[PDB]
């Protein structure tokens, strides 16, 4: 018995009515629970037997059943409610979980501040070169980093990762590494990170000249 | 107050064995079902097994039947998950819970890999010489080539927290992790303040303090 949960993510504002749905592949009566999960934290039970509020859980949480479909509603979204939510059926063994719904906070557009860093002399001495680009405190999450080396567009040799929404200003930050052997790094002069984002009227480029203090 | 506390996780070779424990407080496990549930990278939550400690009856997920054994000792108010013939696919955070599942523990990390522990090298991301005067500068640390996760980073022994972003690690082609930690600070502080990133990689007992200089 599988649980098909939608949407996978949503953004909402404090005070909004939020709706998360879960479809069971078969009848599961009312044997459905909803859980809240925050990063690095244990899941927390919200709703049991489709519609019953777990003691201590705020009244703004409720659950409903219509046939094979289960709905979690948050009547008025509060600051502490931003998290991932999971449905679970326990009608039969094994109990199974939906893939989860990540609830994020909506805010205003914020342009990223962009920074570029050469590989340190230390790392170069060790024989490798990591070129770094940072996109700091932007919103929304969607952003594109384009690496250029002597104005040649790079593809295939970078890796990036992104923080979760900041606890104070609700932005994201992105970190990208362009990886090159020391030999290849020293074959080129100008290293550039070009950033495209909704908050920027046109793409921003930060660059350095290899070797320049 | 009900509590569940998992222990016993760590780094183990494929084909190996590891025993997890789940210590219960604030209730008696004789009165409930105890479960193990795991969370593998990008696989969501997956139920693993359950036991009724009163009669020792067990149930297992098909993917672990035979090679895992769940057990309990009511006199210790503790349940166990004996994991054998471990596979890479078993790498996960393992939680125990009780019967809906109204209480869960914090989880314990199990990593199944043939790769050895390796401590990170730490390199500075020095603030640009073209930093805008009177404005904002960025600097950071590159924590490179370690295994397994996790690593932690603080700045100035914890005294610097505002403007810090420590990013999710990335897995390199080598099979080793790389991560970045950055902080934005005022430009006017670059020649007068010391910035040190404090890196801890507990799996290899590595602590490194790296000064990041302009």
């Amino acid at each position: 018995i599988q649980m098909t949960q939608s949407p996978s993510s949503l953004s909402a504002s404090v005070g909004d009515r939020v709706t998360i749905t879960c479809r069971a592949s078969q009848d599961v009566n009312t044997a459905v629970a909803w859980y809240q999960k925050k990063p690095g934290k244990a899941p927390k039970l919200l709703i049991y037997s489709a519609s019953f509020l777990e003691s201590g859980v705020p009244s703004r949480f409720s659950g409903s059943r219509s046939g094979t479909d289960f709905t979690l509603t948050i009547s008025s979204l509060q600051p502490e409610d931003f998290a991932t939510y999971y449905c679970q059926q326990h009608y039969t063994t094994p109990p199974t979980f939906g893939q989860g719904t990540k609830v994020e906070i909506k805010r205003t557009v914020a342009a990223p501040s962009v920074f570029i860093f050469p590989p340190s002399d230390e790392q170069l001495k060790s024989g490798t070169a990591s070129v770094e680009c940072l996109l700091n405190n932007f919103y929304p999450r969607e952003a594109k980093v384009q690496w250029k080396v002597d104005n040649a567009l790079q593809s295939g040799n970078s890796q990036e990762s992104v923080t979760e929404q900041d606890s104070k200003d609700s932005t994201y930050s992105l970190s990208s590494t362009l990886t090159l052997s020391k030999a290849d790094y020293e074959k080129h002069k100008v290293y550039a990170c070009e950033v495209t984002h909704q908050g920027l009227s046109s793409p921003v480029t930060k660059s350095f000249n290899r070797g320049e203090c | 107050e009900v509590q569940l506390v998992e222990s016993g996780g760590g780094l183990v070779q494929p084909g190996g064995s590891l025993r997890l424990s789940c210590a219960a407080s604030g209730f008696n496990i004789k009165d409930t079902y105890i479960h193990w549930v795991r969370e593998a990278p990008g696989k969501g939550l997956e139920w693993v097994a359950r036991i009724y400690p009163t009669n020792g009856y067990t149930r297992y997920a098909d993917s672990v039947k035979g090679r895992f054994t769940i057990s309990a000792d009511t006199s210790k108010n503790t349940a166990y998950l004996q994991m054998n013939s471990l596979r890479a696919e078993d790498t996960a955070v393992y939680y125990c819970s009780r019967w809906a599942m109204d209480y869960w523990g914090q989880g314990t990390l199990v990593t199944v890999s043939s790769a050895s522990t390796k401590g990170p090298s730490v390199f500075p991301l020095a603030p640009s010489s073209k930093s805008t005067s009177g404005g904002t500068a960025a600097l950071g640390c590159l924590v490179k080539d370690y295994f397994p996760e996790p690593v932690t980073v603080s700045w100035n022994s914890g005294a610097l927290t505002s403007g810090v972003h420590t990013f999710p690690a990335v897995l390199q082609s080598s099979g080793l992790y790389s991560l970045k930690s950055v902080v934005t600070v005022p430009s006017s502080s670059l020649g007068t303040q010391t910035y040190i990133c404090n890196v801890n990689h507990k799996p290899s007992n590595t602590k490194v303090d790296k000064k990041v200089e302009p």
